[PDB]
């Protein structure tokens, strides 16, 4: 029961070939949005290449392999994963023509090795230094978001993404791994995305309007319960006699009473005036009784907040997370410069913003709570990973398949290693790249050959990375428009494509396994 | 496929052809709908009754489709259902019509992505010329004729036989308690079916209507706050039975004595706490009744699920299971509690007088509950069209009289712009033409005649057609001056959401 | 979840209607062609009007269900003409069915059904003759000639006049309903069929003979009636049971102690005032001992419905306990007489203080004579009762329907386009009901229909088909007199039922 030799290579090429179709209509902004109901029956709206592979049901070994390598690329850049598949497919196609005439797989592979070294050095030549200014971050931000959503909604998400990265310089990280808290708001339109500097809280107080503007906020984030009702428990289960359970109910309620009292003593010790407020965020309930008492003192107490809110507060605010209340100095408690409560939709979200010592920004996406609000979540996700790269590298090139024609031109002309063995894979490598620009033209409705001869000639005359204006599907200078690509995007399509190709190319048997 | 992975049910041939043909079938239930019609669609679902509707929301939710393209638009229709009333049908026919026109473009050699682009453009130009099609508007909301003209269009879309009485009735019974300028409530107005009597015998009552009969004495106090309990009586003690009758004779004595003394305490706790109207969804025993006569509490025999639901939303109530005495926490905003018979059946009447959080009820009287379910669609859309949150609602010509106007402007505009975009812009004109086609089909004559003769009269902003004989042959009727008007906001969200829905679904191929 | 749509889908819905319209096709008189409908519960079923059985059917179409529902609406209001509504609605749609193919799919249809229905009702009401009860007639003699109309059809000879004048007397006295429910007619075996008896009050068909049934009294002049939905017998309270044995007296004691409990039950109600005990549950052999010896009357095994009539008329009330209960749960009469007529013992309660049941007692002494009398007297009581309520009376026989069909033929000329076609189907549909009367009388139905139109174009009279004589002639001058109002209801219900089905042609079903 075996597919050997020609039969083994045949299976891989056929699969790559059907797949390629799908993920070209995800490529750049001119690609098309996709939904799954084929993954589980429920309604997902997604426009990323890696993600779409996970959501579906993949049984084919070649599709699965491409999805695995995809996973690594998706973490680092989150862009170019729409591209990964396209370059793989064509790369195989080239190989196939030669094999069918009469060619060995191994000579193909050698010329891939030669191909890869030259191609990577080309990145280094051609790279253009950029600043680290806002303007330059706007253009990595806008083009990457433009991939993953529309042009209309993408321009709104552009603002939110860029201010966050500027704030992350202040912490002096050269990376991003915080300021990625995505919080959702309840709304009747999605054409707003708001930036909130500090944190946002899922639920607020159950009693409205305690003091919904806090001038001077001293945040105690706690998580012990100040509500546990009147239920008869013992160790949290029923016991044989009524009375034994009851005795514990008294002491438990009594414990809660003293902890609510510590909020009353804490306000004098830290505050002392109502010229200052006091913030409580409890991830567990608080009695309706306890809120009225706190409220008149000029304390806002929040109930039913999450564990994710708590960890974030402790970083940004400089707060603490304690399993007790007690009488604590303001030295221990974090401070936020401002607190405001903004009610919109059917759920009201207390904002705790202008934190001192931040390290977390929240990008607050408004939306109707459809799959569209999940669509801007995953657009925004990979737009953060994009502008992260700009901070990583120093150099960002103009894209839109500008880079890729330039690199292909460099290979066709000379042998990179000066041997004929290398040369057979090298042709194959160069034409594989050309898929990315030509196909933006194809989506739009502009013949593919016409853009290749033009785009390539204008490189030769100038020394400009001339690109594609997506909408016409005709060439234009990708630099001015803002269609740009990071060093990391064009590096990671190159590495993934080579490694994945050479293990499928070098099959000679596929034999089933339990 | 070529793959034993990468699952799709759409894509290639099936995106282009199969998706469109499916949208077309959903939207066939709205090419018999929207404005003048005599269509009725019966749908069953094992609800122990027949459900008659000419509303898109109930048709759509019933009907399940296994494709994302057809399934996605149902959500857009619901969205327009929340923000506004009638025009729900118009949202689905538009998206569905545009998609039929789209597939023809794909055939010729035009690409998907420019066509997608040209709709966003056409939608923006159509909205921009839309507040310039205002021809009439309200200024007073306490005046019954200016409100009723608006209402009328919602009702019309249902049946063309019940337009006159109802459109007057809702405005008479008030949906003008709120200022409707920042704030409006629609769960503090319900449509309450009273079985019995004719549907021209449908009446005005102010504040909460519950069908269930009143027992005991009736209150008229202003200390009457509502307490709601799903089941506060079931017998305070349940029997076990050992002689398979009772367990047994001396014990039966005690089971009754303990019920009567526990119910005394429970019903006296209600009396004391300031709850002087108790809603019982349980069972009124003699013992329970005997107590409530002494304390002076209006007693509501029974409730069903539907009756409990309206108490929890309006009151700020909870419906607690009970057999151990409780106290107030349901509270209420209702002072007065009166008693008045509607339908010759004893009905419990709640009222208080205020603007915000104030209550009203469009209450109906009907031969059967089926006849009342359709009427209800007309009425609930008539409350949801009221919501605009202004007092100048900027009324634009209802009934599909705007549609031809939009179509003429858009086709000319298309010519001016170059490239592939324009063809989508032209198609965008002919999607509006869907509405004049459906009115023609019920009217009894072909499409060619109506669209041409509306175009012939040029810019009018009144022209639309009915079910009549006037609606057929000269194909000219005045639906500006018949007082057929709809709101600017209702047409806005209808066109907006529909263009957004048509673009996302045309993109799919997975 | 199923969805079906189309012009062939519309055609489906109508086709279903025809099937139910066939079930009820003819039942106007006593001819047609029946098949006994025996259920899967092991019950055999027939009725006297074919709409009854039709109600029981569960239709798997919602469109067909509408036509079921209008049956239920007619039956509750008038109690007659229920059949008629099915036939008109279905038939209207039948001649429309091939018109849909041609182009009559559009919703315009609903508008046409309203114009035809609104004119037609008005023409009945105007043509109908409004006649007092004191015009030049007794109230009983107007309703005598109307009650005859049912009686002549089947199948009772010359006694029909006599029975008619009798059957009226019960209805006037009660009148306040349009249903026969509070009247009824009770068959009695044996006795004269050359006279029958009108009894004011209630009666019982049969009480079974028990041990000392003739040793109980049969006559009272102030009978006070205990209505019991309970029983005492050997299996309701025991009279056999285990005891300890060590002396003979133990055995005596147990049977003795049991006989006491059963004796308590009659005594407690007798001391309130009772002397008449009426029960629909059985009374045994041990039970009847105490009664026979006390010289207090007992009755067991009398119909459940009949016991419930006894409550209304005598002002008695239901019990569930016969121990220690008031005397205000009792009713009275002034006359209790027991006369055995034929093979069955007959209890007559009459002299009733508020007299909210009066009922005709029909004595024949067969099964053959009596079921056909009862069948005719059921519909007699319907005609006379409804003649008090609407005092406008028109010719029946389908004679007036033939005139509407004339009238509507005229109208179709000035009414335009797609609506005209709809009107021509209305007119053709009105002739179906009389066609079946022609099938019942025994004629060629199509030959006949045409002759009645001739005298609706040569005088506009009352010419229609008789089944009340089995001939063709004026029906007003044949005293086939039934209210205007049966016809008013049947038109409006038939249009209403119709418009719904032709409108639906898109059915969404869920087998969830």
């Amino acid at each position: 029961e075996v597919a050997r030799a020609q039969a083994a290579l045949a299976v891989n090429i056929s699969a790559a070939r059907g797949l390629q179709d799908v993920l070209r209509t995800n490529l750049g902004p001119k690609g098309t949005m996709k939904m799954l109901v084929s993954g589980a029956g429920d309604i997902k709206l997604t426009k990323d290449g890696n993600v779409l592979l996970h959501e579906m049901q993949i049984q084919h070994p070649t599709a699965s392999l491409i999805a695995k390598v995809a996973t690594a690329q998706d973490d680092i850049t989150g862009d170019g994963t729409t591209s990964n598949v396209l370059i793989i497919g064509e790369l195989l196609k080239q190989a196939d023509l030669y094999i069918s005439e009469g060619l060995h797989p191994r000579i193909i592979t050698e010329g891939f090795e030669a191909a890869k070294e030259k191609a990577l050095q080309f990145l280094e030549e051609v790279k253009v230094s950029r600043e680290m200014d806002r303007e330059t971050l706007i253009d990595v931000a806008r083009t990457s978001l433009r991939t993953k959503v529309h042009a209309e909604l993408a321009d709104v998400l552009t603002e939110a993404v860029v201010d966050s990265i500027l704030a992350i310089k202040k912490q002096d990280e050269p990376i991003d791994l915080f300021m990625i808290e995505i919080m959702e708001m309840k709304h009747k339109s999605e054409t707003d995305t708001s930036l909130i500097r500090g944190l946002v809280l899922d639920h607020g107080a159950r009693h409205p309007d305690m003091k919904k503007r806090v001038e001077d906020a001293y945040i105690l984030t706690c998580n012990v319960s100040l509500e546990y009702e009147k239920t008869e428990v013992n160790s949290g289960f029923f016991y044989k006699s009524a009375e034994e359970r009851e005795k514990l109910v008294k002491a438990e309620r009594k414990f809660i009473e003293d902890r609510v009292k510590k909020i009353i003593e804490l306000k004098r010790k830290v505050c002392g005036d109502s010229d200052k407020g006091f913030v409580v965020i409890n991830q567990k309930g608080i009695d309706p009784f306890s809120l009225d008492a706190l409220s008149k003192e000029g304390i806002v107490a929040l109930r039913r907040a999450k564990r994710r809110n708590m960890e974030r507060l402790t970083l940004a605010c400089g707060g603490v997370a304690l399993n007790s209340f007690d009488d604590l100095s303001p030295d221990c408690l974090g401070h936020a410069g401002l607190v405001y409560e903004y009610t919109l939709g059917e759920e009201k979200f207390t904002f705790i913003e202008k934190c001192n010592n931040p390290r977390s920004v929240t990008l607050l996406i408004k939306g109707p709570n459809k799959h569209t609000l999940t669509q801007i979540k995953d657009a925004v996700r990979d737009g953060l990973r994009a502008v992260k790269n700009a901070i990583d590298d120093g150099c960002v090139v103009p894209g839109a398949g500008a880079v890729e024609v330039a690199m292909a031109e460099a290979l066709i002309k000379h042998k990179p290693s000066v041997k004929g063995r290398a040369q057979l894979g090298v042709q194959a490598f160069a034409d594989a790249l050309l898929i990315i620009p030509k196909v933006l033209a194809q989506n739009s409705g502009f013949d593919l050959q016409e853009t290749l001869v033009k785009i390539q000639a204008e490189h030769s005359e100038s020394g400009q990375l001339v690109g594609v204006d997506l909408n016409t599907g005709e060439p234009m200078v990708a630099a001015e428009v803002g269609v740009w690509d990071n060093y990391c995007v064009k590096k990671q399509l190159l590495h993934s494509c080579t490694v994945i190709a050479t293990n499928i190319l070098l099959v000679d048997e596929i034999m089933r396994a339990g | 496929m070529l793959k034993e992975g990468a699952k799709h049910f759409s894509g290639l041939e099936e995106a282009v052809y199969r998706n469109i043909q499916a949208c077309k079938e959903l939207a066939q239930t709205t090419r018999t709908a929207y404005g003048p019609n005599g269509m009725n669609k019966m749908v069953i679902n094992h609800l122990e009754k027949l459900f008659v509707t000419n509303d898109a929301a109930t048709i759509l939710r019933e009907l399940e489709v296994q494709h994302p393209a057809a399934k996605m638009i149902v959500m857009a229709s619901h969205m327009q259902e929340q923000e506004v009333g009638d025009g729900t049908n118009f949202v689905l026919v538009f998206a569905g019509a545009l998609l039929e026109l789209a597939e023809e473009l794909l055939r010729i050699g035009l690409s998907v992505s420019e066509v997608i682009e040209g709709y966003e453009i056409a939608c923006r130009k159509a909205h921009e010329i839309l507040p310039n099609l205002v021809c009439c508007s309200a200024k007073n909301l306490r005046d019954i004729d200016e409100v009723s003209s608006l209402l009328r269009t919602s009702i019309m879309s249902k049946q063309y036989g019940n337009e006159v009485f109802l459109a007057k009735l809702i405005a008479q019974a008030c949906v003008s308690i709120f200022p409707d300028s920042g704030h409006f409530n629609v769960d503090n107005i319900r449509v309450c079916k009273i079985l019995g009597s004719g549907i021209s015998s449908s009446s005005v009552l102010h504040g909460m209507v519950f069908k269930k009969e009143t027992e005991g004495d009736v209150t008229s106090v202003k200390d009457a706050k509502i307490a709601v309990y799903s089941c506060p009586f079931d017998g305070m003690i349940t029997e076990t039975k050992g002689t398979v009758l009772i367990k047994t004779a001396e014990e039966l004595m005690n089971f009754s004595k303990g019920e009567e003394n526990l119910m005394d305490a429970q019903v006296k706790a209600i009396a004391d706490t300031g709850a002087n109207v108790v809603v019982t969804g349980g069972k009124v025993a003699d013992m329970a009744l005997h107590y409530a006569n002494k304390y002076n509490i209006m007693l509501v025999r029974l409730n069903s699920k539907w009756d409990l639901r309206r108490l929890c939303k309006t009151v700020g109530a909870t419906a607690l299971p009970r057999l151990t005495p409780p106290v107030l926490e349901e509270m209420g905003h209702c002072d007065s509690v009166y008693l008045s018979e509607v339908g010759d059946t004893q009905v419990v009447v709640f009222k208080h007088e205020k603007e915000d959080g104030a209550i009203s009820t469009i209450v109906l009287r009907g031969s059967t509950d089926n006849l009342m379910d359709d009427i209800e669609r007309a009425v609930d859309d008539g409350v949801n069209t009221f919501k605009v949150l202004t007092r100048d609602k900027r009324l634009v010509p209802g009934g599909g009289a705007t549609e031809i106007e939009l179509a003429k402007q858009i086709t000319s505009y298309g010519e001016t712009c170059p490239g592939l975009e324009q063809y989508a812009i032209k198609k965008f004109a002919e999607a509006f033409e869907a509405i004049p086609r459906a009115l023609a089909e019920n009217s009894g004559v072909k499409a060619n005649e109506v669209i041409s003769k509306l175009y012939a009269v040029h810019q009018e902003g009144n022209k639309n057609v009915g079910l009549d004989i006037e609606a057929e042959v000269p194909a000219v009727k005045d639906m500006l001056e018949a007082g057929i008007l709809d709101t600017y906001l209702g047409k806005y969200w209808a066109i907006k959401l529909a263009t957004n829905a048509a673009v996302t679904v045309l993109r799919v191929d997975q | 979840t199923d969805s079906s749509q189309g012009i062939p889908q519309l055609v489906s819905n109508i086709s279903a209607c025809q099937v139910i319209a066939e079930a009820v096709r003819t039942t106007l008189g006593p001819r047609g062609m029946d098949k006994l409908i025996v259920d899967g519960r092991g019950k055999a079923t027939i009725s006297n009007d074919g709409a009854t059985i039709l109600k029981l059917l569960d239709v798997v179409h919602p469109a067909a269900k509408t036509l079921v529902d209008i049956a239920k609406s007619q039956d509750a209001e008038v109690g007659d003409g229920t059949t008629s509504v099915t036939l008109l609605a279905a038939e209207f749609l039948k001649q429309v069915k091939p018109y849909v193919e041609e182009g009559l799919h559009p919703q315009i249809i609903i508008r046409a059904f309203r114009t035809a229905t609104q004119l037609a009702v008005n023409k009945i009401k105007e043509i109908a003759v409004t006649v007092k009860k004191a015009d030049k007639v007794e109230q009983r003699k107007l309703l005598e000639k109307c009650a005859m109309t049912a009686l002549s059809s089947k199948l009772i000879s010359q006694q029909k006049a006599f029975f008619a004048k009798m059957v009226v007397d019960a209805v006037m006295m009660l009148d306040d309903l349009l249903q026969l429910k509070m009247i009824g007619i009770k068959k009695v075996q044996g006795g004269a069929l050359e006279d029958s008896q009108l009894v004011a009050g209630v009666a019982f068909k049969k009480t079974f003979s028990y041990a000392g049934f003739e040793m109980q009294p049969k006559k009272y002049h102030n009978p006070k009636i205990a209505l019991l939905n309970v029983e005492l017998e050997l299996k309701a309270e025991k009279d056999n049971a285990e005891i300890r044995v060590h002396t003979v007296e133990d055995y005596q004691a147990i049977v003795d102690a049991e006989w006491n409990i059963l004796y308590d039950k009659l005594e407690k109600i007798h001391h309130s005032g009772a002397k008449v005990v009426l029960s629909k549950l059985p009374i045994g052999d041990v039970a009847t001992q105490y009664f026979a010896d006390r010289d207090m009357f007992c009755a067991g095994r009398v119909p459940e419905e009949d016991l419930k009539r006894t409550m209304m008329a005598c002002g008695g009330s239901i019990q569930t306990s016969v121990n220690a209960l008031s005397a205000d749960v009792l009713g009275r009469c002034q006359v209790f007489e027991e006369t055995q007529i034929g093979g069955e013992r007959y209890n007559f309660f009459t002299g009733c203080p508020k007299a909210k049941t009066c009922t005709f007692i029909l004595r024949g002494g067969a099964e053959q004579f009596m079921e056909e009398t009862e069948r005719s007297l059921h519909d007699a009581i319907m005609i006379v009762r409804r003649a008090i309520k609407n005092d406008s009376v028109v010719a029946g026989g389908g004679a007036i329907e033939m005139e509407l069909s004339k009238y509507l033929r005229d109208y179709s000329r000035t009414i335009p386009g797609k609506q005209q076609l709809l009107i021509g189907a209305y007119a053709k549909a009105l002739e179906i009901i009389p066609r079946q009367l022609c099938d019942n009388a025994g004629f060629d139905a199509t030959n006949i229909l045409n002759k009645l139109r001739a005298r609706h174009a040569q005088g506009g009279t009352w010419y229609g088909v008789d089944i009340n004589n089995e001939d063709i002639a004026d029906n007003f001058e044949a005293f086939v007199w039934e209210p205007a109002m049966v016809r008013i209801n049947a038109l409006t219900a038939a249009s209403e039922a119709a418009c719904l089905i032709v409108s639906v042609d898109e059915t969404i079903k869920n087998p969830r």
